């Protein structure tokens, strides 16, 4: 904040490290049939949404024009 | 643009510690003086 470039941004520390362990075992879990659906149904919110825009990277990719 | 964000740092560096302040007018002024009628001795009696 005092630097004030970004909020809450995703640093790599140590405490994502049991966050990364503890979701490297449930991966390997069944998912119940409720995790299914609600990942089912964010496939095709996520088809049918009408943001018709890019990552904000390559819509600065674009401006490049190479030969 | 870098600069500038040292800019901004400095005059938000001041502006804090300069509203970490009391308020300072003439009621204040009273108001230390009222600290010296309080003690005052009676000797006219």
């Amino acid at each position: 904040s005092s630097l004030s470039l970004n909020v809450g941004s995703r640093v790599p520390s140590l405490f994502d490290v049991p966050g990364k362990w503890v979701a490297a075992g449930r991966d390997a879990e069944k998912p119940p049939p409720s995790s299914v659906e609600d990942m089912f149904t964010s496939l095709n919110r996520c088809i049918r949404r009408p943001t018709h825009s890019f990552s904000r990277l390559l819509e600065l990719y674009l401006r490049v024009h190479v030969a | 643009p870098m600069i500038n964000n040292a800019i901004r740092s400095f005059l938000t560096a001041w502006d804090d510690i300069r509203i970490l302040s009391p308020d300072v007018s003439s009621k204040s002024l009273s108001a230390y003086l009222d600290s010296a009628v309080a003690n005052g001795p009676e000797l006219i009696i």
